[PDB]
């Protein structure tokens, strides 16, 4: 089988393989070709679209024949230069498909689906350094013979064990013609099953799949996947054991490479877009079981909502995200709620605040030096990229986050540094914040400074602050937990919404695709009032905190 | 990978007015090295500089094989001063900088440049036959200010100690893929791993 | 024609069972539900069917490894003839539920192998993902033909049947459709909950596969059926010398009282069992009855009656776990994260708290806890689950439990509640205490079910009967010296949760809330200065 399948494909390939659409044949292939030789990238793509028209069997049997169709179609491929003498100087290639109709979960990437065709969706996690182990080559026994061009290749250590005199490795062999080797390129990384898709009781899945050369340095831990024999010596002969064979059997085996309802929901969103009171129509649907603090929710509502400036001063592209705090009593004083409230949303990451060993966001490679505790993941912060981070207990950030957020806020990145290793990352997401003060509400007369009980250069950085002061207001408080019991009143009650806690998530889906920009006028009232804001604040008015 | 040029090159070491003028240039000095430019070889014979991607490693052995001969031949005074030559060849055009790097471009004698990120100037016989220096390139710009994969090069016993920390200089060498750390026996560049052997240096 | 290795005739009872599938009728609703909907994988019970047919039956456990196939055939003999124009590629393999009365695999024989069985146990852990090889092919050498081996049907999943040509799986397996197999270890724990104690039960070498993979979780309670397997232990894989024990591992193939109640009903009718059971509870000691109270609710000076009480709780209860600080850190509760060094791979190593989900924690030495630990409890109690973001299993650990302890940190706020064992400084009470000891020198099992049926059946509702009263209450509880507008309410309801978890009444009033006032009050008072 191995030979015909190795060959019969090429014919079905090659005729397919001269770029077809927009007239046909040689012209479109040459664009792909001339695009290839000139930067010396050696990479292409083969859309699954045209193939299943041409031959879906190819489009299928790939999955059914991937693992020996490769090294021949691989080899026939390489005369794109239009010259066979310039192909063996080439080192390797990497290609891709287009528009496989499927992907699968990791739990759906099963034993009965190992190795197969991979549409590649998930979570970059726990990266590594990157190495070109050897595909093919020799170390052939110097005492008796020279090159045989096959050893290492699979994840393995040495290869060749068929038919000595020295050719099989029932004989010494180690020196490698290092000038002659397919050291290729890759790292191993522990791609997680995205919890943001997952049904609560889940426990995610850190798939140790590789980013080889073309897949390389394009991602960061938390992020997208967009990728003749011998002798008749048969089984059962004395001396053979499977423990030399199993460690891959212990592994991954695959790898990767680089509407009425719409309108109806839109209509209700349009109606909602027509809807006045929309904050209140929004608010309690998101903030059902808080009394007072209507301001505080009001921002946090908005804190959900983004909007970015690009770079046009050649600086950074400016902030759109928000960093605001709620300050006061002990979680019961529900800042917990808000952290919990937000969870009724995805793109949403949730700490145990800070008092949490959970050493992630002190990133480090997990096989530094024999196997390593600190993991390449600031999912403490990173993992909410273009989401939001929600942190209680922020005062317990003692060190490792302490400076960390400062730049990270400021720069949306994590400059990793090890002095044998070093990196920087990207975290474009918001920071929802709340932390208790020194021991309680004392800020009525004490300065925020040290009443916040945190460091100026971040409290300064926080986009806003807010408060949840506790008070025994019997004028209200008779009614207050009157709610809460009525919130404890499960047996016969359901919490009234303005509307779904989904459509909102689709509103804010609908909301941020729209964009905004101010008129030639609107700046004035910014200015005249920012003035006036500073003006009263600059004139000696009764101050709460010198910020301005 | 044939075998005539060894003997020829040993005779090509005997465009040659420069050699006749360079052999006199180095000298009573006793510096244990020999320097040729990519123009100097081709000025004599263009077959020679063509080896530099294909058999530079052997060409170094050739050049070492021949440089021992004609020089001790020309000057047996060297018979009592180290009786050995370890060549120091000159520029070799082209230059692959720090992110121009390619698996394609390896196992090749090239010129490039790079700047000390670290050095082992006073410490290292394999290790003692050389030392290490860790390297990157770039200046500040927003795009170039992005962290590059640092070069980590080795200085084979003759270019040693001429590089100093902070040296934005021109590193010529052979650019091998012998990253035998693949199973725990070497170091090399990051992602496009290249074990670079070293051949020339610029100044502080 | 026979299988002397297991003594089964040629199909030997088959044609009794084909009619059985049609004769069971009162299946006949289920017989089409498998083919027509497409839901294979039968899920029997401890097979009660034995009222139908014993010769079919007695075999069920007997050597049925040669029968379940014939079943999964014989069903399909009928089922494919029933609805062949449905999704008939859904082959059926049975999956019993609450199977035959296992003899507590602790006790099962060396014999007891070809035996359908069930656990009465608890999970220690799962495999997480490690399945295994399926089928072979080598290459030989007449111009090397790639030779089916375990791809060859009729051959065996042996060891050493696959001793060569790994790519002839390890690539070809993809190229030739044997995509590797499938099996899931688990470490469980048999635990009868009132084991004799000391002697200890049997953990499990579970291995078996099916895509019921992972539908048993760590810490899980059992409803689980399986079948035995084992394998002789080599002195070495390098040799044939024999450790003459077979390495057990199990084919997962899973999916009076009324009179006592009437007595309970009298106890339920009885009006002051909160006092009477209190008079019964922790009876070992004289006063501090007030302390003794909330254990019932919570059920619902060193060791100065304390571990005793906690041991009274320990003794009273299966669901709980006693420990303490100062030798046993959080690790004795949780976050003992560490490896199987025989295999050198991290494990979700934990402790009593993982033993404690829907349980009651008996910590001591709470003063002695660190900040490297006890920040756990800072986080636990505000969760009732524990985020373990770790090497092999990033997760969180539902510990939806209960706790109590005592010691000799701003977050007493959380606590269930503990009290002040102080000195009455009364010789007479000592004499009363002495008399309690000098005098010293059933109710439980009733209790044990008293607590239960409410944990089985009862669900309080604090509605406008007394939902108001809480509102009336924390007003009264906050105001004296005006905090109870904090979760004290949520504690108070968690106290008023009890008396209606007592009494088999799912509905509450001021009394059965009002008691909890005194408790939290006296608990506040005794804890107040």
């Amino acid at each position: 089988v191995r030979d015909e399948v190795a060959e019969k494909c090429q014919k079905l390939f090659l005729d397919f393989l001269e770029e077809f659409q927009s007239s046909d044949g040689e012209i479109k292939y040459l664009q792909l070709a001339e695009e290839l030789i000139r930067p010396e990238r050696n990479t292409l793509v083969v859309s699954f679209v045209d193939l299943e028209q041409f031959n879906q069997q190819l489009s299928t049997t790939i999955q059914e024949e991937f693992y020996r169709v490769y090294p021949y179609l691989c080899r026939a491929l390489k005369t794109f230069v239009k010259d066979r003498k310039e192909i063996p100087l080439a080192k390797d290639f990497y290609v891709a498909f287009q528009d496989l109709p499927t992907r699968h979960k990791i739990r759906e990437l099963t034993s009965s689906r190992i190795g197969l065709l991979t549409r590649i969706s998930g979570q970059v996690v726990r990266t590594h350094p990157v190495h070109p182990e050897l595909v093919s080559g020799t170390f052939l026994c110097l005492d008796c013979q020279t090159v045989i061009r096959d050893v290492e290749q699979q994840f393995k250590y040495t290869q060749p064990n068929i038919c000595r005199n020295p050719v099989c490795a029932n004989r010494r062999r180690f020196l490698l013609d290092t000038n002659k080797s397919r050291f290729v390129d890759f790292q191993k990384v522990r791609i997680q099953e995205t919890q943001a898709e997952l049904p609560r009781g889940s426990i995610p899945r850190s798939l140790e799949v590789i980013l080889r050369a073309e897949a390389v340095e394009s991602a960061q831990a938390g992020d997208k996947c967009d990728f003749g024999v011998d002798g008749y010596e048969t089984e059962g002969i004395r001396g053979l054991r499977a423990l030399g064979v199993r460690d891959l059997s212990y592994r991954l085996v695959f790898l990767a490479c680089c509407n009425q309802m719409t309108v109806k929901e839109w209509e209700k969103v349009f109606e909602m877009s027509q809807d006045k009171n929309l904050y209140h129509n929004l608010c309690t649907s998101l903030f059902p079981t808080i009394h007072g603090n209507d301001e505080v929710k009001r921002g946090v509502l908005l804190m959900l909502f983004g909007g970015v400036p690009k770079t046009t001063g050649e600086g950074t592209s400016l902030r759109g995200d928000i960093n605001v705090c709620i300050v006061g009593d002990p979680s019961t004083a529900k800042s917990q709620f808000l952290k919990h409230v937000e969870e009724f949303s995805p793109r949403a990451v949730y700490t145990s605040g800070k008092a949490s060993s959970a050493a992630g966001l002190t990133a480090a490679v997990v096989r530094d030096e024999e196997s390593h505790e600190f993991v390449i993941e600031a999912g403490a912060l990173m993992l909410a990229d273009n989401g939001v981070c929600c942190i209680d207990e922020f005062d317990k950030m003692d060190v490792r986050d302490q400076v960390a957020i400062h730049e990270a806020m400021e720069q949306q990145t994590i400059s990793i540094t090890k002095a044998g290793v070093k990196a920087t990352l990207n975290a474009r997401t918001s920071i929802l914040a709340a932390a208790n003060p020194i021991s309680g509400h004392y800020d009525r007369s004490k300065s925020l400074k040290q009443n916040i009980n945190l460091s100026a250069p971040i409290m300064s950085r926080f986009d806003l602050f807010f408060i949840l002061v506790d008070e025994c207001n019997e004028v209200t408080d008779y009614a207050i937990a009157r709610r809460i019991v009525d919130l404890h009143s499960r047996i016969e009650e359901s919490i009234d919404r303005v509307y779904s806690l989904d459509d909102i998530r689709r509103y804010l889906l609908f909301a941020r695709q729209f964009k905004p920009k101010i008129s030639k006028e609107s700046e004035d009232f910014i200015v005249e009032q920012y003035k006036h804001l500073r003006q009263r604040d600059g004139s000696g008015v009764t101050k709460s905190s010198w910020r301005i | 990978p044939r075998l005539e040029i060894h003997h020829r090159f040993k005779n090509f070491l005997r465009g040659h007015n420069v050699f006749k003028e360079r052999i006199s240039d180095m000298c009573k000095e006793n510096r244990e090295s020999l320097v040729v430019n990519y123009e100097d070889l081709a000025a004599r014979e263009h077959v020679l500089a063509y080896f530099l991607p294909e058999a530079p490693a052997e060409l170094l052995q050739i050049f070492d094989e021949a440089a021992l001969e004609v020089v001790l031949a020309m000057y047996p005074k060297y018979d009592r001063i180290t009786n050995h030559i370890h060549v120091r060849i000159s520029h070799l055009p082209l230059v692959e900088e720090l992110r121009s790097l390619r698996q394609l471009h390896l196992n090749q004698l090239i010129r490039t440049s790079g700047v000390v990120t670290s050095c082992t100037g006073v410490l290292p016989t394999i290790y003692q036959n050389y030392q290490r220096i860790r390297i990157q390139e770039s200046p500040g710009k927003v795009a170039a200010g992005r962290l590059p994969r640092s070069k980590d090069a080795i200085l084979l016993a003759d270019l040693v100690d001429s590089c100093k920390p902070g040296d934005e200089i021109e590193l010529t060498g052979i650019y091998h893929n012998n990253y035998d750390g693949s199973l725990n026996t070497a170091n090399g560049f990051p992602v496009f791993a290249t074990v670079i052997l070293a051949n020339h240096v610029a100044k502080k | 024609l026979v299988i002397w290795g297991t003594d089964v005739n040629v199909a030997a009872c088959k044609e009794n069972f084909q009619r059985f599938l049609q004769r069971f009728i009162d299946y006949m609703q289920r017989l089409g539900e498998i083919n027509v909907i497409g839901e294979p994988f039968l899920n029997v019970n401890c097979e009660h069917i034995k009222s139908f047919d014993k010769n079919l039956y007695r075999q069920l456990i007997s050597y049925p490894q040669e029968v379940i196939p014939t079943f999964d055939m014989a069903v399909n003999e009928i089922f494919f003839d029933r609805y062949p124009d449905s999704i008939l590629e859904h082959q059926i393999q049975v999956r019993p539920f609450n199977a035959l009365k296992t003899k507590n695999m602790r006790n099962l024989n060396p014999e007891d192998i070809d035996q359908l069985i069930t656990i009465s146990g608890m999970v220690i852990r799962t495999s997480q993902l490690i399945p295994e090889m399926q089928e072979a092919f080598f290459q030989c050498q007449v111009c090397a033909h790639t030779t089916r081996v375990e791809m060859d049907r009729g051959r065996i999943a042996e060891p050493s049947v696959c001793g060569r040509c790994h790519t002839t799986h390890s690539m070809a397996l993809i190229h030739n459709r044997s995509l590797f197999s499938d099996k899931q270890m688990i470490k469980l724990q048999e635990s009868p909950e009132d084991m004799p104690a000391g002697q200890t039960p049997h953990t499990v070498i579970l291995f078996a596969h099916n895509d019921l993979v992972d539908k048993v979780q760590p810490g899980d309670r059992v409803n689980v059926t399986g079948i035995y397997r084992a394998v002789p232990i080599r002195v070495n894989p390098r040799v044939s010398n024999v450790k003459s024990v077979y390495k057990t591992h199990i084919d997962v193939i899973h999916y009076f009282s009324e009179k006592r109640v009437e007595l309970l009903k009298e106890l339920s009718r009885k009006p002051d069992i909160y006092e009477r059971l209190a008079s019964a509870l922790a009876p070992s000691i004289y006063e501090h009855e007030d302390i003794k109270k909330g254990i019932l609710l919570q059920l619902f000076d060193p060791g100065t009656s304390k571990s005793q009480l906690l041991q009274y709780v320990y003794n009273l209860v299966p669901r709980g776990q006693y420990t303490s600080g100062k030798g046993s850190s959080a690790v004795g509760l949780t976050a003992y994260v560490m490896k199987d060094p025989e295999t050198r791979q991290l494990v979700l190593q934990t402790g009593a708290l993982v033993l404690s989900d829907n349980g009651i924690c008996c910590i001591d030495e709470f003063d002695k806890m660190n900040e490297s630990t006890r920040s756990v409890l800072h986080e636990v109690m505000e969760q009732q689950t524990l985020s373990i973001a770790k090497a092999g299993i990033i997760c969180q650990l539902n510990a939806r439990t209960s706790v109590l302890a005592a010691a000799n940190h701003t977050l007493l706020s959380r606590f269930d509640l503990i009290f002040l064992l102080l000195d009455p400084q009364d010789e007479a009470y000592d004499r009363r205490l002495a008399h309690h000891l000098v005098a010293l020198y059933l109710d439980m099992a009733v209790l044990k079910d008293y607590i239960a049926y409410a944990h089985s059946t009862i669900m309080p509702r604090l509605s406008e009967e007394a939902s108001q009263a809480l509102i009336e209450a924390y007003v009264d509880m906050r105001k004296i010296g005006s905090s109870a507008y904090p979760r004290q309410l949520e504690s108070l309801i968690r106290l008023a949760e009890a008396h209606a978890k007592v009494r088999l009444s799912n509905k509450v009033e001021a009394i059965d809330v009002e008691e909890a006032k005194r408790l939290h009050r006296e608990a506040l008072k005794q804890s107040a200065t």
